[PDB]
């Protein structure tokens, strides 16, 4: 129930449909490059709209695994550059510094 | 809500404002009278009731 | 036998029967955990986190909101006041919402009703080993008058009765400058004595400062340099050999940095 | 991507094979009606915390 | 159909009797003319109860006709009925053309 | 963020599969330039009906000395973070996280580093032989001296800026 | 009341016409009362026709008083309250700061009240002016206006009878539609009438729709033909028009006093102020009837054969046939010479 | 007849009989040139029960 | 009855009947839990705690919670009968099919 | 009994009620003359002293 | 300019008052009723009941 | 057909058919209440999303 409630709360929210697909009533239209083959197995109700494409590739969802603790990360760099003050302002916007951390032990 | 005029007057005279010292002295004398009587006190309370 | 309350739920001004808490501590905490989720869902439904993530929230409204939700007192009037703008006090002074159970303006002097630092359970029965609650466990033990300047506050207390003593803090008060005025309730869980809560607040803070003096280390910061109150106005109503006067003297001593010859325990009794 | 809650972009899939229908006969009706230990006409759903039906 | 001959309406009717003079009509003139039309169409056909009174307490120069209701969330449904012809108005226009 | 040595973490919202915008990229690059190749850990999780990842790490005066060199802050490539389609639960931040203490190899390397930093003066041309993919010497010697270094294995530091 | 209000436009600087005290609700009123709601409607339509410098503030504070207990506005001092009688705002120094500045009324606290304020600021009628007389022959007795100008408290357009009765371009028709729509919004949700056990929302809605789409020609008349009649009557009056500017909502230009001086300009004498300065308003007040003005605005009508040229020629003939301008001019000669001789 | 859809509960039902100012099209006049209709009626719960 | 606000009444009826035994959070301080039940005749006045079955705490107002569930799940359902014949007659209905 | 039984009128608004009720008692200026009486009392006391 | 009172004052929010239980006098009555409730005990206080 | 009519088009249970949902409501999802013509559609929709990934 909690998962379903969260999903419905996400679906009834603010935003726009960012896809090329808009619902009709005459027939449920299928994109020209959708991997579904249901129209090949059905006699009535399906149409492949040739003049609408979906640029995304075809492959099943590949989900990684979960872990109960954070993992180390190693950055890697590129060519583009920006202003140091710009980076500092952005990190000041994104920061969470005002918190008391566990001190630890020097020696 | 009461109302007052707004225009050049004719210099009325209505002496009413007095000082807290006079109010307190009058109150002290009036308590000096009314205390210990109760036959002039109970009618006051019934009127307020 | 009791519970101490913190930042979110610190506005429980109403009577204890309105809330209907369970009896045992485990049942109590399970109850409150399952109710705070509903409150959270409502608050998120009105304020999306992504658009409102890094902006100040009004602490008065937050405490009053949890307090009204826990007692079913039409908390919706508090919801559009949760995000601050230009001041955490002037916002409530300028608001026109009808909510006087929690605070009421007096022309640049906001008045909020402090509530329930502590909380009592069933098995708490005035025992010699139970922790003292200092009268901060019931509904109304004092009123807080917040303003912007101590001059404005001092002028406010010309036409206000300050006979139970008014207490200031001067160091780093909770939500800005303010005076405290204790009511005439009394603490009972200290049988030989009965204190009228304006001595209770002062005694609590005084003992807390004496505790803090002994544990200083010169490299361990504290959240506040002094905890005492320094009674401000009503001293004319309390002269020599009164508990309020003696506690004022002791609080001054503790602020200057004295220490008790007898060790004070970590959990008072 | 996203409509109102984000959906997986960058890929897209769907089934490929569909089983052929099977007509329902009186023998099947009787076998379903005398619910054996291996195949009952129901299936229990249970809570995800207490783990009970 | 008749009011559009002496006034300005939003219905596309042809006009033949423009070479005849006429005043610059107003609300009172339109209402009067409509009342006369109503009385004539009662006297013919032999009626006695409220043929055209519902429409006469407005401005007859822009008479339309429709209905709608509105749900709580602001959504609206209307029923703008089609306007079927009238052989009487057709015959009136023919008589004017003659 | 005032103390020269301390912790620092940021939180950015990454909804599902997407190319992170210029702003979040610049923010992460700024945090990296501020940290200066210390250990950096990440965590991904849903917090209050949103999915957000945090990056934790500590800063240091060596980090500040490194940051005093670069003119333009480089920009990381966000692929290694965009690929993450998992959940990594958080943990409470700690200043001195290493509970077993440094190892003797690390201590010897730090003796060497201190000796180098004490030997090098200001405004001196240097050249280290076999620095490694991470130019640790960039954090040792002063920020006003050319530091042209050589190593058989290709570096991992920025170019230019 | 209607005709006297229409005629007091020409004498703004001598007599100021206010709505009667009896026309306001009893004891301040309340939105939970159907009678007080109809009181407010009858009152809000008559105010724009009075030459009272502060009609808008009275219109606002009528609803502000009725709305006590359900909505609030910010106050100025610690003396007055939102529930002070709207008829006591008779001078520009009483105008609420929250009325002069809309954005002090929070829409999350005073929805209906801020809507009414916004309507007052946007759709209140606009003053105007029309030419009359013949300043090249008859001169002109205007003092504070230019020599040929007749100030009006409403807008005016050219005259034609063939214009739609339900024209929301007309200022008075637009005002009526806006007031009806706001009262509709007020009564929609029953947020302000807890106590009506039945459901009178549909009945209130229908009656307000009727009031809105009533078939009245009085607004059209006031817009088009009233100024023409005033300008035709003006140059022939025995006591010619004496006006002071009509400021719509600009508070700092509201006239508040009219005196007469008899001493020179380079002398200091006793401050013998004139006798007309001792008025709370700009002139001698006179109260009108909101009920009569409203019903006259709601029920107008023309003859079903009105021809404008014929009608106004036939009306103008017998009144110019009985004119006395040519004697008033000689009278003015004698008055000026008498004043100078006395000095 | 909407059962418990608070979003779909009806609120008004109004008829129009004339265009408004210049808008020739009924689909645009109808929203602001209508009159609402309807009357409530009371019943006896005890008789019904 | 045909009143659209029939369901919110018979909930606020019992809510009124039990004041001091159970409580629910209302919208404001005008339409409180002690206000009459007949006064809730509009869609605008249905309580948030009725449109959400979650704000009625299951151990604070158990009977109110059960009555809310019963109203939402077992209130009667509308239907239709299909009278008439539009061949000879027409169809005078406006906001339903003929 | 006064504590246990108490009821407001069926449909009252307190602003209207008190605006009706309080008005008669604030049109009597018997309170402005007591101030003059206090003036005279203090004057007499000081003159005697 | 101050008036003392033997009970707690608290202004109202609405002009159409409706009943609620949250005040010190109702709390006092509840405390009294609860004390007598747990006082009624046929063993040790009223034998013949 | 005002509560929405639903078809299936692929391989319905017992031949061709439309579905018309009544006005009942689902309650075991507290913040929301769906009138079962959204409920059938939501169930099938989530089932198809599940089937796509596997
Ligand atoms: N309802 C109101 N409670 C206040 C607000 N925050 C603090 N409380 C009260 O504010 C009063 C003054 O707090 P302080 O001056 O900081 O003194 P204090 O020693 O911190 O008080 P405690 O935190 O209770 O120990 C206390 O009596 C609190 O119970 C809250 O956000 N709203
Ligand atoms: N009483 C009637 N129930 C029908 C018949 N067979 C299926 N049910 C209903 O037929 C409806 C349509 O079924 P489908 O169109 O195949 O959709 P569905 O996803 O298969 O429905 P479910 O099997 O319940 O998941 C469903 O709502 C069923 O509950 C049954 O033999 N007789
Ligand atoms: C593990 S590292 C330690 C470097 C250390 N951080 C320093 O610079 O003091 C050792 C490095 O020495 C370099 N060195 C060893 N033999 C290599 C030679 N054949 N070519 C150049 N690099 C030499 C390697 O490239 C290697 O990266």
């Amino acid at each position: 129930n909690r998962w379903l409630s969260s999903f419905v709360s996400q679906v009834v929210s603010d935003g726009i449909n960012e896809t090329p697909l808009w619902p009709q009533e005459r027939y449920v239209q299928i994109a020209y490059d959708s991997p579904s083959v249901v129209d090949g197995a059905t006699q009535y109700g399906y149409v492949r709209r040739n003049q609408l494409r979906l640029g995304m590739r075809i492959s099943a969802l590949q989900s990684l695994s979960d872990t109960p603790a954070p993992v180390q990360w190693l950055p890697q760099y590129t060519i583009d550059q920006v202003a140091v003050d710009e980076g500092d302002a952005m990190v000041s916007q994104l920061t969470q510094l005002p918190l008391r951390p566990d001190y630890g032990s020097i020696w | 809500t009461v109302t007052s005029p707004y225009a050049p007057s004719v210099n009325r005279l209505m002496p009413y404002r007095i000082s807290n010292a006079e109010r307190q002295i009058s109150q002290i004398i009036r308590v000096m009278n009314i205390g210990n009587n109760a036959t002039v006190i109970q009618p006051v309370l019934q009127d307020i009731s | 036998v009791a519970v101490q309350l913190f930042r979110p739920l610190q506005g429980l001004v109403f009577d204890t029967q309105l809330y209907g808490f369970p009896g045992t501590f485990s049942q109590w905490e399970q109850f409150m955990k399952e109710k705070l989720r509903v409150l959270k869902y409502e608050v998120l439904r009105i304020y999306p986190i992504s658009t409102y993530n890094h902006d100040r929230v009004n602490v008065f409204v937050a405490n009053a909101l949890v307090g009204a939700f826990l007692s079913n007192q039409a908390f919706y009037d508090l919801l559009p006041l949760l995000i601050v703008n230009d001041t955490m006090i002037s916002d409530l002074l300028g608001t026109g919402a009808a909510l006087s159970q929690f605070f009421q303006s007096h022309g640049e002097v906001l008045e909020v009703a402090a509530g329930r630092k502590y909380l009592q359970m069933n098995n708490y029965s005035n025992d010699d080993d139970d922790p003292p609650l200092f009268a901060k466990d019931l509904s109304d033990y004092a009123k807080a008058f917040y303003s912007d300047t101590y001059e404005v506050l001092d002028r406010f207390f010309w036409t206000h009765d300050s006979s139970a003593g008014v207490l200031v803090h001067y160091d780093k008060p909770t939500n800005g400058n303010h005076y405290i005025l204790g009511t005439l309730t009394q603490m009972v869980s200290a049988p030989p004595h009965i204190i009228n809560a304006t001595d209770a607040l002062l005694l609590e803070s005084c003992l807390e400062q004496f505790a803090a003096n002994v544990r200083a280390r010169s490299a361990q910061p504290v959240t506040r340099l002094d905890q005492c109150y320094h009674l401000r106005w009503g001293a004319q109503y309390v002269g020599e050999d009164s508990l309020t006067y003696r506690l004022g003297v002791l609080s001054l001593l503790a602020t200057n940095g004295y220490q008790l010859a007898r060790p004070i325990p970590k959990q008072l009794t | 991507a996203n409509v109102w809650g984000v959906r997986l972009a960058d890929s897209l899939s769907s089934p490929t094979i569909e089983t052929r229908t099977r007509h329902y006969t009186l023998h099947d009706f009787y076998s379903d009606l005398d619910a054996s230990v291996g195949k009952e006409p129901w299936r229990p759903l249970r809570n995800q915390r207490t783990n009970e039906i | 159909t008749l009011v559009a001959q002496i006034s300005e309406t939003q219905y596309p009717v042809d006009r033949y009797l423009d070479w005849i003079p006429s005043l610059r009509a107003s609300a009172a003139t339109a209402a009067t003319f409509a009342e006369w039309v109503n009385t004539s169409m009662k006297t013919a056909f032999d009626l006695s109860d409220m043929l055209l009174e519902p429409l006469l307490s407005g401005d007859p120069r822009m008479t339309q006709l429709a209905i709608q209701y509105q749900q709580y969330n602001g959504r609206t449904f209307n029923v703008i009925p089609e306007m079927p012809g009238s052989v009487i108005a057709d015959c009136v226009q023919l008589t004017a053309e003659v | 963020g005032s103390s020269v040595t301390g912790i620092e973490i940021i939180s950015i919202e990454n909804p599902g599969f997407s190319n992170m915008t210029q702003a979040a990229r610049v923010g992460i690059s700024g945090l990296c330039a501020n940290v200066g190749n210390a250990r950096k850990s990440i965590a991904i999780y849903e917090s209050h009906g949103a999915r957000v990842l945090t990056i934790t790490s500590r800063r240091s005066p060596a980090s500040a000395r490194r940051k005093a060199r670069l003119r333009y802050l480089p920009l990381i490539d966000p692929r290694s973070l965009e690929v993450q389609a998992r959940t990594i639960l958080p943990s409470n931040p700690v200043l001195f996280d290493n509970i077993n203490g440094a190892s003797p190899h690390v201590c010897l390397t730090m003796m060497y580093n201190f000796e180098v930093s004490s030997a090098v003066y200001d405004g001196d041309v240097v050249l280290d032989l076999g620095t490694g993919p991470e130019a640790k010497i960039l954090e040792l010697i002063p920020s006003t001296s050319p530091v042209t270094c050589v190593d058989i294995r290709p570096t991992a530091q920025p170019n230019g800026c | 009341s209607f005709r006297v209000a229409l005629a007091g436009w020409l004498y703004n600087g001598v007599v100021t016409t206010v709505i009667d005290d009896s026309s306001y609700p009893k004891d301040g009123g309340s939105v939970t009362s159907l009678e007080n709601l109809w009181d407010f409607f009858i009152l809000a339509l008559a105010l724009p026709l009075t030459t009272d410098p502060c009609a808008p503030v009275k219109a606002f504070m009528t609803l502000a008083n009725m709305m006590v207990g359900f909505e609030t506005i910010p106050m100025d001092n610690q003396i007055y309250t939102q529930s002070r009688r709207a008829s006591a705002f008779s001078t520009p120094h009483t105008w609420p700061r929250c009325f002069m500045n809309i954005q002090l009324i929070s829409p999350i606290d005073a929805p209906i009240l801020r809507q009414w304020a916004e309507i007052i600021h946007r759709y209140w009628p606009n003053p105007s002016q029309i030419r009359y007389g013949t300043p090249n022959v008859f001169g002109s007795a205007n003092l504070f206006t230019p020599p040929e100008v007749l100030l009006l408290p409403i807008d005016h357009q050219p005259a034609n009878v063939t214009t739609p009765t339900l024209d929301f371009t007309n200022e008075l028709t637009n005002w009526r539609a806006r007031v009806c729509e706001l009262m509709k919004n007020l009564v929609d949700n029953q947020r302000y009438q807890p106590g009506w056990t039945q459901s009178l929302v549909s009945s209130m809605r229908g009656t307000l729709g009727k009031l809105k789409l009533i078939k009245s020609m009085t607004p059209m008349y006031l817009q088009q033909l009233a100024p023409v009649e005033l300008a035709v009557i003006a140059p022939m009056l025995p006591f010619p028009p004496f006006q002071v500017p009509y400021v719509r909502l600009d508070r700092d230009r509201v006239p508040t006093m009219v005196g007469v001086t008899r001493q020179s300009r380079d002398t200091i004498t006793q401050p013998a102020l004139s006798l007309s300065t001792t008025n709370t308003t700009v002139g001698v007040p006179l109260a009108l009837d909101a009920r009569a003005i409203t019903v006259a605005l709601l029920s107008g009508k023309y003859p079903p054969d009105l021809v404008t040229n014929v009608w106004y020629a036939d009306a103008i003939y017998p009144m110019y046939a009985d004119t006395e301008v040519f004697s008033n001019l000689q009278r003015d000669v004698i008055t000026c010479e008498a004043v100078q001789t006395l000095v």
